[PDB]
Order: C-alpha cells, then structure tokens, then sequence
C-alpha cells in the first residue's frame, strides 16, 4: 500500500513543490542498496509518464527540476522552479514485489490570487419546455481557486438532489476554472413556481452572489 | 517513432466481453514484456496484467478473478487484452505499456516506461442516442451557450461558429446522469455589444449517433415584434 501526501497542492509558476509517498512496507533491498520505486506524470488527458525510478534516478530526458529522494517507506517527489506544463497528477509506483501498485496520486495545480467568479443564469429554453423537461443553469466563470459552493433555490426552497455540477480544468493561460451547475425539473414543476436562483459562495466573494429570473420574464 | 497505439474498447453491456488492441512501432518487440493497466474512479490506476517476451507466460492481478486475459502476435507487433464478463467496475481508461525490467528467482520486476494513448471502456446498458441541443440564450461582457442533453456514449465534439470562435469558449466535462445517458453544456462570453450584429452557432457532433447539430443561439426577445 502506497499513500501519497497531500491530496492536491497549488504552487506558485518558478516556486517548488513536494509530493510525499510513504509505503506500508519496506521497500529499500539490503542487498544493493536500492529502492524499488518509481514516479510518474499525468497530464491532463494523457498517458503517465515515467519520470524516475529506484526512488532518485531521473530517466533519459527528464530535467534536474524533478528530483526523486527518501529511503526505506518514506519518498519525496521534488519539483523546483515548478512550470505551466508541470500541473499535473503525480503517482509513485513499487516494484518490489511482483505485485506492483500505484499510489493515488497528487494533483498540482498552478496557484494565482483570488479571482471572484462572474455568475449568470440561464432558463430552460422554450424549445425544452416543449418536449416536457427543464434545465436550468447557473454559470460560475473564470474564478480561483477551485472550491465553490451553489445552492439552488426556487421560490426560496433550498433544493437537493435535482442538480449536478461540471468543473473545468485549470485554463491553460489564466488558470481559472469555470463551473457550470444545472437545475433538471420536469415542465409541470418548472411551472408551479416563480422565482429561480442560484446562490453562489466563493473566497472571492464578501457574501454570496444571487442570480435570479421569474419564470416567464 | 517510438510509440503504442492502442484501438478496440468502447461501450460493452455488462457480462458481455471486449477486446482491446495495442500496436507497437519504433522498437524491437519482442524484446519487452507488456502490460496493461488502468485508471478507473473506484480503484485509481491499477495493473491489470503482463506477458513475457515470447508470450508463453502470462500474470494477472488475482482481484480480476481471471476475467482479463492478454496476449501477443509478435509476428504483427501487436498486443491484446480481452475483457470477460464485464462488470460496472471496469469502466475507465485502459492503457497498454511497454513493461522494463528484469527476473529473478522470486519473480518480475519493472517500471512502465512508454504508453499508449489510452482508450476509454464504458460498461453499460443503454442504447445509442444522440443528443437534444438546446440555446442557452444570452441576457459589458455576455454569456451565452448550448446544452447538449440526453446522448450516449461519450464523446461529443462542440465548436463554436464552425471554429471561428475560441477564444472564451469553455466545454464541460460531460456528467452522467440516472438515466444512464449523458449531459453537458457549452458557454463562451462575448462583448455585449456584439449580440444581435454577430452569429453565434454552436457545431454539435456525436458520431456515435450520425447527429450533427447547427444551433444558432439568439439573444432572447422581450416584445410582441420578435
Ligand atoms: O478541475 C480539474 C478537473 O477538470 C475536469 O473536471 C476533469 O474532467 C477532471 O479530471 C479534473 O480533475
């Protein structure tokens, strides 16, 4: 069992970052000297990457901004002077044994200052209506960091269980992200009320913003 | 030159069985155990199986309970992994791999030093659809947008005025809802005072289904004219 610290990390462009794997069991041999560790990339979208093994020896290509370190149960993954191309989840791996696993993985994000979001609502359109449904969506856009909080609420009844929300990854230039959550309600519900709104909380915020329509305006 | 590309998976209904393929070029082949691995949201990235040189040796990870099995045609630079009796814990993204490293009396040791790009299986039930687009009608900056609704599989493709239009778009992430067919929605911002001058047209593609969707995204009218 391998398990990787913290979670997730948000590191300033040209600062350094560390990523921890500690394992449940030994894997430095005596006999050599050697640990039976690897570390790999994962760009979004993409294949890992292997970027070290025996826990400190970079492979052919990878720069000496990534460096491998620890001993025993106790590894470091090092990524100085980190660039926009090294956001990315990071996952050491064992070969100890001839049953290997991976940890699950670090996530690093590009850091910037606090980007409130702009917010937008949108009813479901008349096309939908017709054919029995509505969705409504809220719009988070272009805000940091990640964490956001939206509540639905129609004619002030906090709702539950009727939204789902989609998140973007880190933009490539701003390293925002946008947030999208929809409202789905069958046509003879959207009807029975007045006055949609969605609700958001977000660090960037002094207090939440509220945007809203009346059903039919 | 060096590379895997890696073909087959796609959508399988449970219990049914599915290949998946991996052609190797840019290196001596028979010279490197492969494996394959995946990535799934329940058990994160887990090796699934490896296979010697010659292809008469095969290892599997016990939790599959021998479902998977894999196998090589050297002769054709190809490796393969068939899925058995598949089960909703095996949808995710698969990758063969080129598997470095060496044996000893206690077993093979090695790290996955080149991967195939990945291809997605999907276990599921429901039948090919295509998706319900839908305006997300706009109000100095203006948001507007296109909700792609109700498709199966992944993926669909949105562009924004046939990919004139890029700058500001952001495309969702697809989520799945409990009907068992997929959602998201596309948005770009635009300056206010660009609406009701310029076109804006969502391009949906879902080739899955055949279905491509021009939808022209208007400004939303207030008065008895329109
Ligand atoms: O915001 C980061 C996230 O972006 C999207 O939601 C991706 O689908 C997800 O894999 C990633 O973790």
């Amino acid at each position: 069992l391998l398990t990787q610290s913290p979670d997730s990390l948000a590191v300033t462009l040209g600062e350094t970052a560390t990523i921890t794997c500690r394992s449940s069991r030994n894997i430095l041999h005596s006999l050599n000297n050697k640990n039976y560790l690897a570390w790999y990339q994962q760009r979004p979208g993409q294949a890992p990457k292997l970027l070290v093994i025996w826990a400190s020896m970079r492979v052919s290509g990878v720069a000496d901004r990534f460096s491998g370190s620890g001993s025993g149960t106790d590894f470091a993954l090092t990524i100085s002077s980190l660039q926009p191309e090294d956001a990315a989840v990071y996952y050491c791996q064992h070969y100890y044994t001839t049953h290997r696993t991976f940890g699950q993985g670090t996530r690093v994000e590009i850091r910037r200052t606090v980007a409130a979001p702009s917010v937008f609502i949108f009813p479901p359109s008349d096309e939908q209506l017709k054919s029995g449904t509505a969705s409504v969506v809220c719009l988070l856009n272009n805000f940091y960091p990640r964490e956001a909080k939206v509540q639905w609420k129609v004619d002030n009844a906090l709702q539950s269980g009727n939204s789902q929300e989609s998140v973007t990854e880190q933009d490539s230039k701003d390293s925002t992200y946008s947030l999208s959550s929809t409202l789905t309600l069958s046509k003879a519900d959207y009807e029975k009320h007045k006055v949609y709104a969605c609700e958001v909380t977000h660090q960037g915020l002094s207090s939440p913003v509220t945007k809203s329509f009346n059903r039919g305006e | 030159q060096v590379q895997l590309v890696q073909s087959g998976g796609g959508v399988v209904k449970p219990g049914a069985s599915l290949r998946l393929a991996c052609s190797a070029s840019g290196f001596t082949f028979t010279d490197y155990y492969m494996s394959w691995i995946r990535q799934t949201p329940g058990k994160g990235l887990q090796w699934l199986a490896y296979i010697t040189k010659d292809g008469s040796e095969k290892k599997y990870a016990d939790s599959l309970q021998g479902r998977f099995a894999v196998s090589r045609d050297n002769a054709n630079n190809l490796v393969f992994l068939q899925l058995n009796t598949v089960e909703d814990d095996d949808t995710g993204v698969y990758y063969c791999a080129r598997d470095d490293g060496y044996y000893d009396r206690s077993g093979y040791y090695g790290v996955f030093d080149l991967w195939g790009q990945g291809i997605r299986v999907t276990v599921s039930s429901a039948s090919t659809k295509g998706p319900s687009v839908f305006p997300l009608a706009p109000s100095g900056t203006a948001a507007l947008g296109c909700l792609v609704k109700d498709y199966f599989p992944e993926p669909v493709t949105v562009s924004w005025n046939s990919g004139a239009l890029t700058s500001g778009v952001h495309t969702f992430p697809a989520v799945l809802q409990s009907s068992g067919l997929y959602s998201l929605s596309s948005v770009v911002t635009v300056p206010s005072s660009s609406l009701g001058t310029q076109t804006y047209i969502c391009n949906v593609n879902h080739k899955p289904s055949n279905t491509k969707v021009d939808k022209k995204v208007e400004p939303k009218s207030c008065g008895r004219l329109v």
